[PDB]
């Protein structure tokens, strides 16, 4: 286990959902409610292949996505 | 009494009249224009605030209403 609640970060939830076979990402979508409007409802992906090879992915606004997260 | 003292009484007043009253309700207005402004402008932080913090744009409002976690 991670050691932090899902909500831990009031801005959004935090999901691991990882295959056996190694693959797998790790996601925090952003909640209505706790965070901005223009966050709300997006989602930062840390995708795993089954490789071994981690990449992020940002549904953000190329503009307030942060570096090192593909949009 | 004099028709004289009379007279003259009558002469200090037309003089004390006859003073021109310049227009004043331009400096009523931009004093209320002033006074509306002044009270609408720290409703931006309220609004700004409030949208920072994820509180949704409909459910800010005005009021006394005590303001809750998702309500302002």
């Amino acid at each position: 286990y991670v050691g932090v609640e899902p909500d831990a970060n009031k801005l959004g939830v935090i999901a691991v959902a990882i295959e056996d076979s190694g693959a797998g990402d790790i996601t925090f979508t952003f909640q209505t409610g706790t965070s901005s409007p223009k966050n709300a409802t997006k989602v930062i992906t840390l995708n795993r292949t089954a490789d071994g090879v981690w990449a992020c992915k940002s549904t953000q606004d190329p503009m307030f996505t942060p570096k090192g997260c593909d949009n | 009494f004099t028709l004289i003292e009379l007279m003259i009484v009558v002469a200090i007043i037309g003089i004390l009249a006859a003073i021109a009253i310049p227009q004043y309700q331009n400096y009523v207005a931009r004093s209320e224009g002033a006074s509306a402004l002044a009270t609408i402008n720290p409703l931006k932080t309220t609004v700004e605030e409030s949208l920072s913090r994820g509180i949704a744009g409909s459910k800010i409002k005005i009021g006394t209403t005590a303001s809750t976690a998702t309500e302002t």
